[PDB]
RNA sequence: GUUCAUAGCGACGUCGCUUUUUGAUCCUUCGAUGUCGGCUCUUCCUAUCAUUGUGAAGCAGAAUUCACCAAGCGUUGGAUUGUUCACCCACUAAUAGGGAACGUGAGCUGGGUUUAGACCGUCGUGAGACAGGUUAGUUUUACCCUACUGAUGAUGUGUUGUUGCCAUGGUAAUCCUGCUCAGUACGAGAGGAACCGCAGGUUCAGACAUUUGGUGUAUGUGCUUGGCUGAGGAGCCAAUGGGGC
RNA sequence: GAGAUUCCCACUGUCCCUACCUACUAUCCAGCGAAACCACAGCCAAGGGAACGGGCUUGGCGGAAUCAGCGGGGAAAGAAG
């Protein structure tokens, strides 16, 4: 169910958290009052890991995983690839890629089956998507917007899209997805909608400033409570 | 009137002789105040500033950007071979101060010791204490002795040791030895005095005054840079480009009244070689110094419980301008006043240290030993060996070596 | 939290920074850096990671002639990292945003400096790759 | 001032202070005290803009207003103008007001006024005039005394050295933001704090060179132009030949 | 057009914000060797006074001989404004 959260008086929930069905990374520049809210709401089996990525705790949009696998930005220390992997569950392989767009969570986003991509990933790392997240990888964007996995947040039961998309590009992503996918919007009016949302499939973190009539669209695409 | 828009004064009131300072040691001018619940223990220590290099560690600062991460943080080395502990000072308090009441010297005072006491070594007949150090022999005088010891007892209120350094350990061309008064401070006049008695003729090495990871003070003389104009002295504005007789000037150094300088207008002189106090400078380690219990070991001294490497803190082709360390060393943190070789006091703080700043563990990961006379770009010579493989001079060497 | 440690600025007032946004402004002159109290003589001067207030002077005709709040996110002047890192970019280069941060374009041309992904979430969300 | 003289204001009157305005006077200076502004730099005042501690309100909170102790610290970057003033842009805790021969020209500058050249308008028969406009117009000397900044020394303790004490003088730190407290107290709501704590910054100060940057005639090492030593090799000259590191 | 003015591009140490290097000085030495100026001289606060004192009154105080600088004063010098 839709819990409205604040990282640090900032509603940009989607910057700092990454939820999958089967792991929870949290930023670690916070303190409790956001760290709660995770571990109260998730579902007790699933770990929640103070995480960063090269330092910084924009997590969420440097990150991008599933419940087989996460991938880590070229920018990650060791020390922390180590500690994001002695802290998951050892289904979830961790693969640091190479890839020129390091921003892995605005340039990517997949859910248990599917990830939309961004024209320009390398060959390679599409390889190593589809290798780790077990996914089918499909470079496709909307219309002009090609930072997929900021304007666009989706799980396995449905998605939503930024405000703009038409009814048209709506229509081929559901097809790919094979989940209705509603445009929307979250933390009142803001179109990145993934930096805003986290969401699983038995649970939805959104900003503290999410009108009710948000939260409710956010409640009714994702099939929740 | 007022002058149209305000700016800050340039330079600090509070540092006014800036001149040369009458002093090369650098005086404590304040010992930690004194309380008899502590154990007894020494105060300050003299090291000689070494070299700088840069280390990596992690921050166990919680909530800071830098929590668990790894940073590199400059220090300083300095060179710290134990005091020689040869004399006893005791202080009086009197309603003018306090006031010398009695000193006593050891036995066997050392050479370089003695050489601090002459202006010409070379042309003495080093007579220093030849007729004093006969009183620790003959009944008569050791019963002086005695009572020398009986009165600073019962009259002194702060004792202070006179310990020297050991100019032949270090690779320096002064063979004179820098003597030092160093307040013991922690316990009774009376557990003082025995303790101090039986330091004398001893060796007081630096980890017996200092510890891991606390905060100290460093005093001594501040690099010399000779006779400086306004605007490197005091670092005010430079004149415009047009400017006639002159434009690294101030401009004007003072109104028609009060129809004199005052002495808060920046004028030239004398820059450097003025004697400093820094605070709360942190000790991120105290090396251990050369050893030969089978063979000589190095290793006590750069590698860290990350690195594994036998390594001395000593750079690549030794310490610029300074030459190699090989006794013991304090690693402190950042900056330190003077030049290279240079002479420095460590005191104890004189404040109580609660700040996260403070009371930190320091735990290294890396010390940086590549050569500081140049882009260095390896850390031993055996890393250099391997990378580059044989030479030149290795092969008509080995055509020599069979 | 952790705030953003001290940088080398090299970008005074007067300084003319491309514009990495798809608002259709090239470039953006900064004509003061948000927070400077100041002193005297001393130009104001902005690192990455810092709210300036900025004049486009080249770009769409409708954003000329006003002033515009922007982030600096990315320097040509080298600047330490607290790891000892000395990093700088081939061009300086910021983004228009409001006074809350958000940003009036949605999408960001090129690296955006760690420094400000970190100090501005919305930034760091169009960003293609934080360096 | 919804009532209510005095929270905050104060008509009609009336008592003062100040010398940062302009007058009035003509005491000093005409064998000359260099005449505006700006720049630079120091210090002082308080009639306090901000900051510390407070009292009051028509002080619910937030914001604001009045007053007290108070000058420790700070009071900025720019467009136009010679300007002082003025006005606007923007930042800011605030962008308070003043003195020091309207501080400061052997400190600078010389934009202005205020010589001699010249143009215009008005005035004059004219020469010429104009607190009218405009353009071009030499800014001299310190080595003296003191002051100040540094540097040797000097008196006395027999000589000389080491280690010290402290009279006295100076003095230095400053302000802001974010997190938490806390969408909390308070409030119908809108809104909306604070103490402790943590992380950082601004201005200032004192250093320092491990790192990054600057310098670079190590005239160190390559490259290179013209010339010269018969050529090669090795070099040199071109007021540091030029250039890379 | 070496005429007066405004804007733009380029360019840059004009500036932020200063730093370093080179030559010649200054500096010290051997030799040589002036001039300007000069009632006497030369530490301040206040007072009064030709109403801004180096001298006078009252107080603060005052320690040989000097070197390199410096430009606050000598209402410094230069010229019967
Ligand atoms: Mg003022
Ligand atoms: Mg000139
Ligand atoms: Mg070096
Ligand atoms: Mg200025
Ligand atoms: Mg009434
Ligand atoms: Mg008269
Ligand atoms: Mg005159
Ligand atoms: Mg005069
Ligand atoms: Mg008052
Ligand atoms: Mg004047
Ligand atoms: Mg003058
Ligand atoms: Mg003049
Ligand atoms: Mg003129
Ligand atoms: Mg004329
Ligand atoms: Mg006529
Ligand atoms: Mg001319
Ligand atoms: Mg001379
Ligand atoms: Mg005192
Ligand atoms: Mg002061
Ligand atoms: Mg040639
Ligand atoms: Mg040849
Ligand atoms: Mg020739
Ligand atoms: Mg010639
Ligand atoms: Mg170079
Ligand atoms: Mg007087
Ligand atoms: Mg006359
Ligand atoms: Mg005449």
């Amino acid at each position: 169910m839709a819990v409205r959260a604040s990282f640090e008086n900032n509603c940009e929930i989607g910057c700092f958290a990454k939820l999958t069905n089967t792991y929870c990374l949290v930023a670690i520049g916070g303190s409790e009052n956001f760290y709660s809210v995770f571990e109260g709401e998730l579902s007790d089996t699933i770990p929640v890991v103070h995480a960063s990525i090269a330092g910084c705790r924009i997590i969420g949009r440097m990150c991008v995983g599933n419940r087989h696998g996460l991938l880590v930005p070229n920018n990650t220390t060791d020390q922390e690839l180590q500690h994001i992997r002695n802290s998951l569950p050892d289904t979830v392989q961790i693969r640091r890629v190479e890839e020129r767009l390091s921003a892995l969570g605005n340039v990517t986003t997949c859910n248990d089956y599917v990830a939309l991509v961004h024209p320009d990933l390398d060959r390679e790392t599409e390889e190593i998507l589809a290798d780790v997240l077990k996914v089918e990888v499909f470079r496709q964007t909307v219309a002009d917007q090609v930072l997929v996995g900021s304007y666009c947040v989706f799980s396995n039961q449905g998605g939503l899209v930024h405000p703009k998309t038409s009814i048209e590009d709506q229509d081929e992503l559901s097809s790919l997805l094979q989940v209705p996918l509603v445009a929307g919007t979250v933390n009142r009016g803001s179109e990145v909608i993934a930096a805003g949302m986290v969401v699983n499939d038995w649970c939805a973190f959104c900003g503290l400033d999410t009108t009710s009539t948000e939260l409710s669209v956010v409640e009714s695409v994702f099939k929740l409570n | 009137s007022h002058r149209k828009f305000s700016a800050p004064r340039h330079g600090s009131l509070g540092f006014l002789p800036r001149k040369r300072s009458s002093r090369h040691r650098g005086k404590v001018k304040s010992f930690p105040k004194d309380d008899p619940s502590k154990p007894v223990h020494l105060t300050a220590f003299l090291g000689y500033k070494a070299g700088m290099t840069h280390i990596v560690r992690e921050v166990d600062r919680p909530g800071s950007k830098v929590n668990k991460k790894e940073v590199v943080e400059a220090v300083t080395i300095v060179e710290t071979p134990p005091m020689v502990v040869v004399g006893i000072v005791g202080y009086v308090e009197t309603p003018r101060g306090l006031r010398t009441f009695k000193t006593v010297f050891a036995e066997h005072i050392s050479d370089e010791c003695k050489r601090r006491f002459y202006k010409n070594w070379h042309k003495s007949k080093k007579k220093a204490f030849t007729k004093y150090c006969k009183k620790w022999q003959d009944e008569d005088g050791k019963k002086q002795l005695e009572k020398d010891f009986s009165s600073m007892k019962k009259y002194c209120q702060v004792i202070r040791v006179i310990a020297h350094t050991q100019m032949r350990l270090l690779p320096l061309r002064q063979k004179k030895a820098h003597l030092m008064e160093i307040q013991v401070n922690g316990g009774t006049v009376a557990e003082k005095l025995d303790w101090a008695r039986e330091r004398l003729e001893q060796q007081v090495p630096v980890n017996q005054v200092f510890g891991q990871d606390e905060m100290i003070d460093v005093i001594g003389v501040t690099k010399g840079k000779g006779y400086k104009g306004v605007t490197s002295r005091w670092h005010t504005k430079k004149l415009p480009r047009k400017t006639h007789r002159g434009l690294r000037k101030v401009a004007c150094i003072g109104a028609w009244h009060p129809a004199r300088v005052a002495f808060s207008v920046a004028r030239a002189g004398q820059k450097g070689y003025h004697h400093r106090t820094e605070i709360n400078k942190k000790i991120y380690k105290i090396g251990q110094g050369y050893l030969i219990k089978d063979g000589k070991l190095i290793k006590n001294n750069a590698s860290t419980d990350y690195d594994l490497s036998d390594k001395s803190i000593n750079p690549l082709g030794g310490f610029v301008h300074y030459g190699e360390v090989t006794n013991d060393f304090v690693m402190l943190k950042g900056c330190v006043v003077g030049t290279k070789k240079r002479v420095l006091t460590l005191r104890k703080s004189l404040l109580v240290q609660t700040k996260r700043r403070a009371l930190e563990k320091i735990d290294l990961k890396f010390i940086d030993t590549t050569s500081k006379f140049g882009h260095g770009r390896f850390q031993t010579m055996e890393e250099k060996k391997a990378f580059m493989g044989p030479l030149k001079k290795d092969r008509i060497a080995k055509e020599e070596g069979a | 939290s952790g705030a953003k440690f001290r940088i080398s600025l090299g970008l005074p007032v007067g300084a003319v920074i491309n514009c990495a946004d798809n608002t259709g402004a090239k470039n953006l002159y900064i004509i003061s850096v948000k927070g400077i109290k100041g002193r005297l003589n001393r130009l104001p001067a902005a690192g990455v990671g810092d709210m300036v207030m900025a004049t486009v002077k080249k770009g769409k005709p409708e954003l000329r002639k006003k002033v515009h709040p922007a982030v600096v996110i990315r320097q040509r002047k080298s600047y330490r990292r607290k790891d000892g890192v000395f990093l700088y970019f081939e061009d300086n280069a910021g983004v228009i945003v409001n006074n809350k941060g958000e940003m009036k374009g949605s999408a960001i041309t090129g690296p955006v400096a760690k420094e400000c992904a970190d100090l501005w979430p919305r930034i760091a969300s169009n960003a293609g790759s934080i360096a």
